[PDB]
């Protein structure tokens, strides 16, 4: 369920450089990636 | 002329390049530029 | 030693480098000047 978290970051500028990262908006990497959906899970549950 | 002209831009403008970065670390709270940063060493230095 | 020390390694520590920088330039700027006054001089004592 972490993962599936649309976790938000912002806009930083990386040390001893001039870029500057675009911010992270609702970022469920378990969902955003198409996991969720491929998978029909938000976790993993295996029995063998 | 032109090279003197060229140097001295190369350098004001290696300043600025200098002074944009921000800086993060975990031990110091908050996030930090290049010219707060220098200022917190000096006079942590100085002290110690 | 102590009043010499404490400067100097706050100097090591990069909290210098817009000072020195600038100064960096102005004595740039004066090697060009002596560069264009000798070029004047070999121009005025040619060796035709």
């Amino acid at each position: 369920d972490f993962l599936n978290i649309p976790l938000t970051i912002p806009e930083m500028r990386l040390p001893y450089t001039i870029i500057t990262t675009p911010p992270l908006k609702d970022f469920s990497l378990w969902e955003k990636t198409g996991l969720k959906e491929f998978l029909k899970t938000t976790k993993q549950s295996f029995d063998l | 002329q032109e090279f003197h002209m060229k140097v001295k831009h190369l350098i004001d403008s290696l300043i600025d390049f200098l002074n944009f970065p921000r800086f993060q670390f975990p031990g110091k709270p908050g996030i930090y530029t290049r010219e707060e940063l220098c200022t917190m060493f000096i006079r942590e230095v100085g002290t110690v | 030693l102590s009043k010499e020390a404490q400067e100097v390694f706050k100097a090591i520590q990069s909290l210098k480098t817009t000072e020195v920088l600038r100064n960096l330039q102005d004595l740039l700027q004066f090697i060009f000047q002596l560069i264009e006054d000798n070029i004047k001089q070999l121009k005025e004592m040619k060796f035709t």
